[PDB]
Formats: C-alpha cells, structure tokens, sequence
C-alpha cells in the first residue's frame, strides 16, 4: 500500500480461485491474510496454504 | 542438515533370497508445507549413472520391476527386494530432500555371496627396465579370494613398513563373482638396494594361516 | 494370515488419511483354518444321529 | 510377484487423488485384492 | 522422461573455475521442474550441489558450497550450466546433471488446476568426470611385470604390465590386440601423492605356454596420444 512504502509484512496479499454457485465454473477472488494463518508450499514462496 | 544412516554399508546376497535395506533420518522427513515424504531411493549399476528406483518412500518408479519395493513411515525407512537377481548388483542410496540441502544415504554395496576362495597370491620384483628409471615398484597381486577383505602386509628383512604401500581392488568378477586386490610398494633407489628379501604377507579368511611369498634380489 | 503386511498413508484432505496396503512381506503363503478331523468328524457324526 | 489362489488374489493400482487441498490431485498407488475392484471395461486394464 | 545430455570441461586447473552444460532434448526447460546438479566424489557417496527451477529463476545450493555456486539455465537454447569458482583437490568428482519433477503441474481445462505426478530425479545426464590437478598431461611408463618361478601356484603362471606415471585418466591395456581376455585384471588407478596415476593389468595363463604363446600388452593414452607395445616374457636367468 502507499502506507507500505512509506509491520507491513504481517499480511499478504492471497488470491485463489473459488467456485461459484455453479460447480463448473471458478472466480479469481482475492483476500488479505496474516502470515500467521498462511505457510508455504513449497521453498519458492510463491504459492501458500 | 538431516544425517541419514543407511544399514548395512554392505549386503552380499545370493540370487533367489531376499534383501533388506534400512535407512534412518535424524529428523521426521514428512514435509510441513504440502504433507509429502520426500525419500527416495536410487540404484547406482557398477560404472553407470544412478536411476531412479522408488519415488516418496513407497511410490516405485517406471521400469522397475516388483521385487523393489520401499516402506517406512516418518523416520525408519526400508526398501525389500522379494527375489535378489544377479543384475540387481549395486549402490543403493536413499535420499531425502525435504529439507535443503539434499542429503544421501552412505549407499549400501549390495554383491553376489559364494563361497569362501583362498587367495593365489604372485610377487612381481620391478624389472631393471624400472630399474634405469630411478624408482622401483613391487607388487603382490591377489587373485579369485572372497570375502573382498585382505590383509597385505610388507616385510622388508622382516621389517614391517607403513605408509608406502597402494592397494587396489577390482570389482566383483561377473562369471565367478571372486575379487582380484594389488598392493604395490614403491621405493626410490638407495632405499631398493639397501636391502634383500622381499615379501608381502596375506591374511584372508580362506587361509588357514598367513601365506607368506618372498623373492631375494639379484636372484630368479 | 501367514504374511506380513505393509501400511502406506495417503492423504485424503484436511486432517483425513487413509490408510491402504503397500506390499507383503516374504514369498506369499495362503490364509487357512485348520481344524481336528478327528473331533470335526466326531462333531459332525453327532449332528447326524440327532437330524436322523 | 508370487513364487508359484493367493497369485491372483491381487492386483497393483494406480491411481489419481485429491490431496489435502481440493485443487490438486496426487498420482498414488497401493495394492488391492482382486475382491475389491470391479473392471470397467473390457480391455483389462481400468478398475474401480 | 527426459534425455540429458551434458558436457563442458573436465580438466580445471586448481583456483579456476570449472564450467558444465546440461542440454535437455525431448523435453521443455521451462515447467514445473528442479534441474539439479549431483556430484560424486571419487569412492564416495552421492553429494547434492544445488538446483534451479523451471518457472522463476529460484536456486538453492549447498550450504558447503552456498558461495561458490552458481547454476545458471537458457531456456532459449534449452540447457542449463554450472558455474564452480575456486576450485580446489576435494571439488574432483563426477557430475550428474538431474531433473526433478515439481508437485504442482499446471492442468489445462481439468477438474483440477495442479497435478503432482509423485517423480523424484527421473531423469539422469550421463555424468561428466572432473579433475581438479595442475599436473600437466604426461605419457604412460610402461613396465613388464614378467613371470616367474614365484609367481607360479598350480602350473599357471601370473604376468602383466605395470603402467605408471601418467595424466589424465584414461588408460585402456589389452593384451594381444585384444586375442586374451579371459583371467585378465584391470586394477583401478591409484593418485599418488605426486599427482599422477598408476595402475597394474595382470593375466593368469598356463604356466607351460610361456615359452611358446608371445605376451604383449597394449597400453593406450588418449589425452598424450602414446601408444606403448611391450612384450612380456619371463626373466632371463643370466
Ligand atoms: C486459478 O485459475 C486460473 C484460471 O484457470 C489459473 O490461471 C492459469 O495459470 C496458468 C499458469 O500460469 C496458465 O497457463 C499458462 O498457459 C500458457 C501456455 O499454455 C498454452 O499452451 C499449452 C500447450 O503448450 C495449452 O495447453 C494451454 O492452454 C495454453 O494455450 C502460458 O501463458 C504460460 O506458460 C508460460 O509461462 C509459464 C511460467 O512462466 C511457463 O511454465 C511456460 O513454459 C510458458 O513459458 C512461456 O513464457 C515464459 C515467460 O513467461 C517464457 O520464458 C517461455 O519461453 C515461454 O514463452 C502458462 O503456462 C493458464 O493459462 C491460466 N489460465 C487462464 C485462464 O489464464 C490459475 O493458475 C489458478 N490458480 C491460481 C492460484 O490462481
Ligand atoms: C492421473 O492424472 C494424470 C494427469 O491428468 C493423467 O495423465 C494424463 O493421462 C492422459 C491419458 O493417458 C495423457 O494423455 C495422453 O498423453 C500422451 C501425449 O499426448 C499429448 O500430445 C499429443 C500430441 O502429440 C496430443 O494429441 C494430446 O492431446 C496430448 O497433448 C499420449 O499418450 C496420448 O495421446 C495420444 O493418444 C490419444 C489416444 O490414445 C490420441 O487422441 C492422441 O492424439 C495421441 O495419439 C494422450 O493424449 C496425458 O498427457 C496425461 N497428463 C500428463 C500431465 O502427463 C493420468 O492418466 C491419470 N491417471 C492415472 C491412473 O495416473
Ligand atoms: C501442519 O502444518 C503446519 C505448518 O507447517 C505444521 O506446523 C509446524 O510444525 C513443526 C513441527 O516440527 C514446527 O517445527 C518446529 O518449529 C520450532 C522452531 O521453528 C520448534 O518448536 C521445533 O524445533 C520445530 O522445528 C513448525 O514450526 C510448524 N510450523 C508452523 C507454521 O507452525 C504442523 O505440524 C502440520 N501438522 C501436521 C499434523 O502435520
Ligand atoms: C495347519 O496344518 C498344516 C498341515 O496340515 C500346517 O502346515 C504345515 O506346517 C508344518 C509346520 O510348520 C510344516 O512343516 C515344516 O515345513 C517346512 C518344510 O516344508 C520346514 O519349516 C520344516 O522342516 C517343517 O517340515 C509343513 O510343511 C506344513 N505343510 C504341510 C502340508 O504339512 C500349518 O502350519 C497349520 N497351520 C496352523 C495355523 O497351525
Ligand atoms: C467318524 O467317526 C465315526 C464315528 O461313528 C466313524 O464311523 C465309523 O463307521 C464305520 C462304517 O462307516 C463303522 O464300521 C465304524 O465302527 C464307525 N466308527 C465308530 C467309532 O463308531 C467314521 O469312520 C469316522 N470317520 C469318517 C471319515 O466318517
Ligand atoms: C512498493 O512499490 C514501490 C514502487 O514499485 C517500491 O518502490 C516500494 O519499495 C514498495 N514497497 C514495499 C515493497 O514495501
Ligand atoms: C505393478 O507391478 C507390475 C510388475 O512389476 C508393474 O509392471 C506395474 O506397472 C505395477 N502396477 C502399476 C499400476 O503401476
């Protein structure tokens, strides 16, 4: 955030696809999480759970 | 960095029987991030690259045959060959990479077992064609013995020496499975002239006690 | 059930394993039940008697 | 793999999973005895 | 599976830096793939130098050797390369050149977005073995180690050639042009502590065709282009 580049590293920025009402169909939805509620999968820190 | 214990260092076995292989990890290989167990296990064939075996503990590769086959949970792994064959003659290596950096197994030597062969053991004094050189190297050569453990010692005028003796070892022989050692002493040219009797000593299990050969210098 | 089995865990989803069968130990050796002739055949003779 | 009823009495699988996040599916494999498994077709090769 | 096919040099001298390439056929560098290179030193285990991943431009190395390494990868040209600074005697070993399958594959239009295929390193570059001496490229010394009455056990008589003091490995001995094969021992080379190698090829025949059947072993250097005859009859009793 602007306020970021002025304990920012507390939460990221995560976004993941979630299905719709429809079982067929996907959304690219995002959300804030704090690091506390998120680990890494593999060592390229990319990709989280 | 996870230390992992492979047992035995070494596994003669006899084609038709089976084989056992154990591997320990200091530290639970179950990785935190995604719940895979990465320990895999390689088979290293005398002069070749190493090929994949079995892939995440019990996972077997592509090609491998169904006598191969891993276990294990989070520390204590075993990999079992239901019917050892003569072409399953290796290194075996088990591998984790859960944790950076990957770190492999000591690798277990797995041979042909058969029965225990006395050495034929030759001296060969240095020729005078080495003789002009300024250096002089005599080997006693060992040859068809099993187990591969050999015990050459080299008297000098019944003086044992240290420190100066190479041995090399072939590889298991692949028709009657015996192993060849050569131990090789060399010496400058004052230390050759300054004594006579030559010998190397062979201990072996084969041999009831050690066989001693000799040659006196200066004589055929 | 003379052989003895390997485990293996997989993970169905959050929190669930299941558990399957990996390998069998050692050369493979058949179930059985094993039972007296002698009192089986005894056993069933008496069974006889009291149907007859 | 049997030395040689109890040979047939079992096959190898193997198989896609989902893993502990519903998005991803893991290549596992396991031993299931011939009692358990239904062919598909009839080729032979797919079970359930 | 993926064919690896490496090459670079495998002679650097001591404080140099030693430079390998792993070209990848039948596959895409790009993906979900760890290209990892493995060294073996010689007699020892396996060792893992570190690895570079497909996608991003993501590499871990040995902490032993964390300040050393650099892997590098082209995927314009489809190879990736190993860059060692400083070498030193213990950087000798042969390097395998490895591809390991990530856990995430990307599916396209599936029921899923990722699929782990649960493969290890499947894919193994034939290796590439790599000295690190300053010794110079020197020819073989050839020496007869001829038959004798005490290299006798049973009527059958032990001789061979003695090939020592040469640089680089390899040497190829045969016998006969290749006539006699059988009871013939190549040991392996040994590195003394003059830098070079040594190595002893034995054969074991019947003590009775010595005087009749000519002995001569071949002794072939590559790298000094020495090729060396010497024929090996037993010694004269004058
Ligand atoms: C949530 O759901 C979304 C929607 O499904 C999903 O987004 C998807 O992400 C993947 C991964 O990025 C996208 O896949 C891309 O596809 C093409 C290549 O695939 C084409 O060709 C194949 C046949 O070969 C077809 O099957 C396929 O349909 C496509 O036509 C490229 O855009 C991407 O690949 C390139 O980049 C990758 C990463 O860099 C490389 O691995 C790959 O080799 C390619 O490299 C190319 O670009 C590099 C530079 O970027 C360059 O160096 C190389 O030389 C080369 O040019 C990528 O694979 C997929 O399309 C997305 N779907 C949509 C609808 O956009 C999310 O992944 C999913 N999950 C999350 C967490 O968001
Ligand atoms: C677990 O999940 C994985 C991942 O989904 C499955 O692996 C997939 O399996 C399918 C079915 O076997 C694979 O599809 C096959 O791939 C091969 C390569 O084909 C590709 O390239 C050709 C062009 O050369 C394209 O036409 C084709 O669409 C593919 O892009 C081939 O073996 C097959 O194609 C050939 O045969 C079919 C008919 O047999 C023809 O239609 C094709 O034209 C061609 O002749 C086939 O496409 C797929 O590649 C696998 N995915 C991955 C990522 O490897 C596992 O099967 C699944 N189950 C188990 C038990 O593991
Ligand atoms: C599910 O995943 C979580 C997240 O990875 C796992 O928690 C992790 O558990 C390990 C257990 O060894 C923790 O390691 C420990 O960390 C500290 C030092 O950092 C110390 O207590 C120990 O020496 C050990 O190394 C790890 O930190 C922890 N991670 C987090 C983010 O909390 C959890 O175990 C997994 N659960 C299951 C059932 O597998
Ligand atoms: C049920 O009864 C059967 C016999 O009807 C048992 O099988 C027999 O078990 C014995 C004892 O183990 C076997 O003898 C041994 O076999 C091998 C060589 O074949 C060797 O270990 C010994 O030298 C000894 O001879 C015998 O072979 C085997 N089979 C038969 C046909 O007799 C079975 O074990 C019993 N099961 C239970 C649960 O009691
Ligand atoms: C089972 O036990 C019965 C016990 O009655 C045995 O019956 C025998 O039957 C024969 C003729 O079939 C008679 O001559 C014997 O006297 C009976 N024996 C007794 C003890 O009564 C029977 O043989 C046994 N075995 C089997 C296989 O049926
Ligand atoms: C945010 O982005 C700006 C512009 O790219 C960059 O200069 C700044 O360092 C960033 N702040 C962070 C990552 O905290
Ligand atoms: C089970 O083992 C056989 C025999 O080695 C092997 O060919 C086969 O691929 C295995 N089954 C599966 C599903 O991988």
């Amino acid at each position: 955030s602007s306020s970021h580049t002025n304990a920012m590293q507390e939460m990221k920025n995560c976004s993941f696809n979630m299905t719709t009402e429809l079982r067929d169909k996907k959304k690219k939805v995002s959300a804030l999480f704090y690091k506390l509620d998120i680990v890494p999968l593999n060592k390229n820190g990319r990709q989280y759970r | 960095d996870i230390v992992m214990t492979q047992t035995p260092l070494s596994l003669p076995v006899t084609p038709g029987e089976p084989a056992s292989i154990s591997c320990r990890s200091s530290q639970s290989l179950l990785d935190s991030g995604d719940g895979n167990t990465y320990l895999d296990w390689y088979l290293q064939k005398p002069g070749q690259s190493p090929q994949p075996l079995i892939y995440e503990v019990s996972n077997r590769a592509s090609g491998v045959p169904d006598r191969f086959s891993g276990s294990g949970s989070d520390t204590d792994f075993t990999l079992r060959i239901r019917k050892v064959e003569a072409e399953d003659v290796g290194v075996y290596y088990c591998m984790q990479y859960t944790h950076i950096p990957w770190t492999f197994g000591q690798g277990t030597k797995v041979e042909i077992k058969r029965t225990v062969a006395a050495p034929s053991v030759f001296i060969f004094p240095p020729s005078d064609e080495q003789l002009k050189s300024g250096t002089a190297s005599v080997v006693c050569l060992l040859n068809n013995f099993y187990p591969r453990e050999a015990k050459v010692q080299w008297k000098v005028d019944n003086a044992l020496q240290s420190g100066n003796s190479q041995e090399s070892v072939t590889e298991q022989d692949s028709k009657d499975s015996t192993y060849s050692l050569s131990s090789t002493l060399t010496l400058s040219k004052a230390d050759y002239e300054k004594h006579k009797v030559y010998a190397c000593e062979v201990t072996h299990q084969g041999l009831s006690s050690p066989v001693t050969k000799s040659f006196n210098r200066g004589e055929c | 059930r003379p052989n003895n089995m390997t485990r293996k865990s997989i993970r169905i989803g959050p929190g669930q394993t299941f558990y399957a069968l990996n390998d069998i130990i050692g050369d493979i050796r058949q179930p059985h039940c094993n039972i007296s002739k002698e009192k089986w055949n005894n056993t069933l003779h008496r069974v006889w008697k009291k149907l007859v | 793999s049997s030395s040689h009823i109890a040979m047939q009495e079992m096959k190898n699988c193997s198989f896609n999973m989902t893993t502990e996040l519903r998005d991803k599916k893991k290549k596992v494999s396991a031993l299931f005895y011939k009692l358990d498994i239904v062919p598909l077709n009839k080729n032979g090769r797919q079970y359930r | 599976q993926v064919q690896l096919q490496q090459w670079g040099e495998g002679l650097v001298k001591p404080s140099e830096t030693l430079s390998l390439t792993c070209a990848v056929y039948g596959g895409s560098i790009s993906g979900d793939y760890y290209w990892t290179w493995i060294r073996q030193p010689p007699g020892m285990g396996l060792e893992w130098i570190g690895y570079i991943y497909g996608d991003t431009a993501s590499t871990n190395y040995n902490p032993s050797l964390k300040n050393r390494v650099t892997i590098s990868k082209d995927t314009s040209k489809n190879q990736f390369s190993l860059k060692l600074d400083s070498v030193t005697a213990a950087d000798t070993a042969v390097y395998y050149c490895a591809r390991e399958c990530g856990g995430q594959q990307v599916l396209h239009d599936d029921d899923y977005d990722f699929y782990d295929p649960t493969i290890g390193l499947d894919s193994w570059g034939q290796g590439v073995v790599v000295t690190v001496s300053s010794a110079s490229t020197k020819g073989p010394s050839v020496f007869p180690l001829a038959p004798s009455s005490k290299s006798t056990s049973g009527g059958t008589a032990a001789l061979g050639c003695l090939v020592k003091d040469y640089f680089p490995e390899p040497v190829t001995v045969s016998w006969n042009s290749g006539a006699l094969t059988s009871g013939v021992h190549t040991f392996p080379a040994v590195l003394q502590s003059s830098g070079l190698y040594s190595l002893s090829s034995v054969v074991t025949v019947p003590s009775s065709s010595l005087g009749t059947q000519t002995y001569i072993c071949n002794v072939n250097h590559k790298p000094s282009n020495t090729k060396v005859d010497k024929k090996v009859e037993p010694k004269s009793c004058d």
